[PDB]
RNA sequence: AAUCGUACCGCAAACCAACACAGGUUAGUUAUUGUAAAGGCUGUAUAAAACCAGGAUAAAGGAACUCGGCAAAAUAGGUUAUGUUUUCG
RNA sequence: AUAACAACUUCUUAACUGUCUCUAUUCUGGAUUAGGCGAACUUUAAAUGCUUGUGCAGAUGCAGGCUAGCUAACAAGGGACGAAGAGAC
RNA sequence: GAUGUUGGAUCACCGCUUCCUGUAGCUGCAAACGGUUAUAAGGGUUAGACUGUUCGUCUGAUAAUGCGGUACGUGAUCUGAGUUCAAAGCGUCGUAAGACAGUUUGGUUUCUAUCUUUGUUAGCAUAAGUAUUACGGCGUUGUGUACAGUACGAAAGGAUUGUUGCACAAUUAACCAAUAGUUUAAAGAGCAACGUUAAUAAACCGGAAAACUUUUAACUGCACUGUGCAGUUGCAGGCAAAGCAAUGUUCAGCUAAAAAAA
């Protein structure tokens, strides 16, 4: 496992994010001839477990309501992350509150590119 | 070694709830420490072994941490000040073990298993436990292997006040 | 277990001479065979031999389209021939092999002995390969490493699975129980009827019902060896393997394969001759394409429109 | 995941707006998702398209199941949606309030994926 | 001013139920805001089967269960502009 | 006919849920393991296999075809026209 | 001096008079869809509304939704809606007590396994290991699509063939890197499916045993009611800055070691 860690680092560099933190994921879509796109959402679960970490993100939308993914921190189609703000949460309760109640999570309307 | 089960900790059931589980392990704890010897049960006696070596640790660590968590553990005043006092100084070197079990057959009534749970380094012991520090040999294997892994191996007793602390009062005074 | 001894009685003196003699010859034996190790043909029905491995556990990897691949890793630490048979003595041919290594005083002096005889250590697992010609043999001593394999073939994996317990039918058959609520009584999780009336009168053979389960041999057939690495004698076969950590599993070419198929493969015959340590770490390569069904209809669609 | 005689949202213009799956096609197993065509009746409509009482075809089109991909990864609704179909396989609107997915990127949905306003692709 | 009761048990292992019986047994008094003074009582040795009993949590669906919403769950509480029925309460 | 009332019988709506698709994990007690203590239903005699035929007409015990390590523990409940009450119809 | 009723739940063994999946003829068989006869019992034979029902009518799908025997299989495994005790109402009959063979509401379901049958496990009895062959168990499934709008046919309509290719479903076998659920003396634990992998076969699994080989003919045990693929620098205890059943380690317990000199 380590192995593959060392050369995993050597290849891509991201910021050491956190559960609250609002996040831009550039991603490739293999289904679409493996097109480049970019999403902008909150990051709700980050799990720290070696080469099998992952994390969670979250997004409104105007209409179709919300939208969750889990993306593996590890995996090739991912190409960069950035930080761009944060919201705030008192606990995991009012967290979960949050996401259940679509409001003020409406950062981009859609994917870029 | 003490078997590992599935529940959180991996401790013993005692046949009992965790309530009273709880409750009965904090009063066996308190009188190790004042007697420093107990025959029990072999389930029980197993528990308390490991029980009580990390109710040790916590007085070797001497702040206002650990003493808190200890006040909820020990039930009486003098049996506490003997922890972070006594028995503080007598293990400052011994790294772990420091309480021994050796089995003692079985009882008379409903044959259950019984065992003996003393501390491992004071007059009145059972045996003589080995030195907390390991001497090293001037000539051995061992001393060079030591060297090349780990320089900061501790070979004799050190004081209760080390060269540094001496220094800064003696220049201080 | 087995029946009581039958009983023996001596011979009469006019037949006792007769019948040692006769017994003496055919178990007079001439000299053992020494193999050679050289590279052979392959033909149509030859089977080579198998390895004894360790399971190590399951990990993940990415290929090269981008696909999560589940990994099984067994490990192969000493792998060697230890004893030959052949049809003189035994009447067929065959190659056993042993795995691992013990202690001395850890063992029966009869497990030992045929070891030390022999200049060998001692090994903690034995099993043994038919082969189909006296030329198929290999000479005693030869080791079988992770280059005995092909990148990319499939393979078959034996072993005993992982222990449970006493078990209910529910779990051990998938019986379907009774219901929660509405009456019942005390009879939530039992297998119910087990038979009918005085005709036929009594309980089948093998019928279903509680019991241990978990320790018994299962074969999987039909796996992808993914990667291979020589020098530390590790195989990464995608799927799942029977036995928890530390099981011992035998590999084998797979006998879903065609001999074409073995043919472009190239596999060593009768094994990889030369130093396994200086060779690269492989991975497969499947032209092959996951997200085809993006591009062109190939998936399963049961309505007809119209 | 949903099993049979589940109810779903429309998210078209058609007029419909509560439906009840009554039936499944092929053998898609005991339940259905994204992507498969069912058979509903229409529980409550306002319109003159469609009216309650009347059985349809539809597709699912929104679930709350995880939905897995081929690279380890997967996505979640918050509500369960479909889209009404005619016999010959075209929707009965003109405008879908939905968020498209890579399901749809298929040959066959080239209609659903013109009148979609948004999409994931 | 004589005479009879005064020990011990009395929601109970001592009274009524063949028992040291999860049943039955009258009146008088006492602490306590979200708590609770006095007094009273106390369990052979273990645990990582099936199965049974009494609880807890549960993805997506939500009566598709069944003779029957049996059992279980459920914002359950208070005040209302307006409307309906009354034997006018 | 009838307002109110109903641990009465019938149908429906809202909501809710392991009733169900389809179950999984877990806590407490019993079972299960060890020491001590110590019952009951039942019992013509027993060293008590399968199958077809036969027969007071559905065989562990009779006839043909088969069946060969020994005694138990834990678990299930087909048969012994299984046990209980001199059939109520 | 007692062989528990109808239907269902749960789990079954057998027959073929074959509903589907097969093989071979005939046809008032161009193709497609059919009709009929012979042969074939390996696998499969759906989810719901009404009704106590068997049955029956209907709805959406399906390759198809076959029949019968087994105490009209199955209550010392479950259910009690109907029928078949004591209460009561209505109609009809009887002067009445009452009757219905009509209808309606309500109404107690016991058993700790001695023998035989069956699933697992230990001890004892001829040392242990590898084991050809034999014997026994299991049963090699189904749908859609592509090769083709091609053969055939005026048009319309629309195939056969395959140790075929691909996707999916059921069944069976396991598996826990990831994903979902679950335990507060908590967790990158363990067990699980709603998750992952594999199968359409002379393949796979179980016990006895010839022969061969080895031995001074072998024989407890790590708290051992999970596993020991761990027996003395052995270890899932303790301790550390550590991924926490891993790495490091001077302590605890089981089981303490050495001729001097040259
Ligand atoms: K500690
Ligand atoms: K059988
Ligand atoms: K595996
Ligand atoms: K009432
Ligand atoms: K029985
Ligand atoms: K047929
Ligand atoms: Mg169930
Ligand atoms: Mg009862
Ligand atoms: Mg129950
Ligand atoms: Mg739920
Ligand atoms: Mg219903
Ligand atoms: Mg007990
Ligand atoms: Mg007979
Ligand atoms: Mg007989
Ligand atoms: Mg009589
Ligand atoms: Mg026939
Ligand atoms: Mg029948
Ligand atoms: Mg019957
Ligand atoms: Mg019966
Ligand atoms: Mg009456
Ligand atoms: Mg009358
Ligand atoms: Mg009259
Ligand atoms: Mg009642
Ligand atoms: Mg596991
Ligand atoms: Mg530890």
């Amino acid at each position: 496992e380590t192995e593959k860690e060392v050369e995993f680092q050597k290849q891509r560099n991201y910021p050491d994010f956190k559960v609250g933190d609002v996040l831009d994921v550039t991603m490739v879509a293999a289904e679409n001839e493996r097109k480049t796109y970019v999403h902008r959402g909150l990051c709700i679960q980050k799990r720290d477990r070696g080469y099998g970490s992952s994390f969670k993100l979250y997004c409104v939308f105007s209409d179709s309501g919300g939208f969750i993914q889990h993306l593996p921190l590890c995996m090739p189609d991912i190409l960069d992350i950035k930080i761009v703000g944060q919201v705030d949460y008192k606990d995991e309760e009012d967290l979960k509150e949050l996401v259940e109640s679509e409001s003020r999570e409406c950062k981009f309307l859609d994917k870029v590119l | 070694t003490v078997k590992r089960f599935l529940r959180p900790g991996g401790w013993n059931r005692l046949n009992r709830p965790v309530k009273e589980r709880l409750a009965l392990i904090k009063n066996m704890a308190t009188q190790l420490v004042e007697k420093e010897r107990i025959r029990t049960t072999l389930s029980k006696a197993k528990n308390l072994q490991r029980y009580g070596d990390k109710l040790i640790t916590l007085g070797k660590a001497g702040t206002r941490e650990s003493w808190l968590k200890a006040n909820d553990i020990v039930r009486t005043d003098r049996e506490l000040h003997k922890l972070f006092t006594t028995l503080a100084l007598r293990y400052k070197d011994r790294q772990g073990g420091y309480v021994r079990l050796i089995r003692a057959g079985f009882r008379r009534g409903d044959a259950a298993p019984v065992a003996i749970v003393e501390l491992v380094d004071r007059e009145g012991e059972l045996r003589q436990a080995r030195p907390a520090v390991t001497p090293v040999p001037k000539f051995s294997v061992m001393r060079w292997v030591k060297q090349q892994l780990d320089p900061k191996f501790i070979s004799e007793p050190a004081p209760l006040l080390p060269p540094l602390v001496r220094d800064y009062l003696k220049e201080q005074n | 277990g087995y029946r009581p001894a039958k009983p023996v009685y001596p011979l009469p003196d006019s037949i006792a001479s007769l019948v040692e003699d006769k017994i003496a010859e055919l178990k007079k034996f001439g000299p053992t065979p020494e193999p050679a190790l050289e590279p052979l043909p392959l033909t149509p029905d030859s089977v080579r031999v198998g390895c004894i491995t360790v399971k190590a556990g399951m990990t993940h990897e990415w290929d090269e389209h981008g696909v999560m691949i589940p990994l099984t890793v067994l490990w192969i630490d000493e792998c060697q021939v230890v004893g030959l048979k052949y049809f003189e003595k035994n009447g067929y041919y065959a190659v056993q092999l042993g795995a691992g290594c013990v202690k001395q005083h850890t063992v029966l002096p009869q497990i030992a002995g045929y070891y030390l005889k022999h200049d060998l250590p001692i090994k903690r697992e034995m099993k043994e390969y038919q082969v189909s010609s006296p030329e198929a043999l290999l000479p005693v001593g030869t080791h079988i490493t992770a280059a005995h394999f092909v990148v990319g073939q499939q393979v078959d994996v034996t072993g005993y699975t992982t222990d449970k317990g006493f078990q209910g039918v529910m779990k051990r058959w998938g019986f379907k129980g009774m219901p929660a609520s509405h009456g019942v009584s005390l009879s939530h999780r039992k297998p119910g009827a087990t038979g009918g009336r005085q005709d036929p009168g009594k309980i089948w053979k093998e019928k279903k019902l509680p019991g241990h389960m978990g320790d018994e041999k299962r074969t999987q057939l039909g796996l992808e060896l993914y990667k291979v690495d020589p020098k530390r004698n590790l195989l990464y076969v995608k799927g799942a393997v029977p036995g928890p950590r530390g099981a011992s599993i035998l590999v084998r070419d797979s006998n879903r394969m065609d001999y074409e198929e073995r043919v472009a493969l190239n596999l060593p015959y009768p094994t990889f001759i030369g130093s396994p340590d200086e060779l690269p770490v492989l991975v497969r390569k499947s032209d092959k394409d996951p997200y085809l069904m993006y591009k062109k209809e190939i998936d399963y669609f049961p309505i007809k429109w119209k | 995941m949903l099993p049979n005689y589940s109810f779903l949202k429309v998210v078209d213009n058609s007029g419909a707006k509560l439906v009840k799956i009554i039936g499944f096609y092929g053998h898609p197993g005991k339940a259905v998702g994204v992507g498969e065509v069912v058979k509903v009746a229409i529980k409550e409509a306002k319109g003159e398209k469609v009216s309650a009482g009347e059985m349809k075809k539809a597709v699912i089109v929104e679930q709350k199941f995880p939905v897995f991909r081929p690279n380890g990864s997967h996505f979640r609704h918050l509500r369960n949606s479909c889209v009404l179909l005619s016999e010959k396989g075209q929707p009965l609107g003109n405008k879908v309030r939905a968020l498209l997915t890579y399901e749809f990127i298929k040959p066959r949905w080239s209609k659903l994926r013109t009148i979609t306003t948004k999409k994931l692709f």
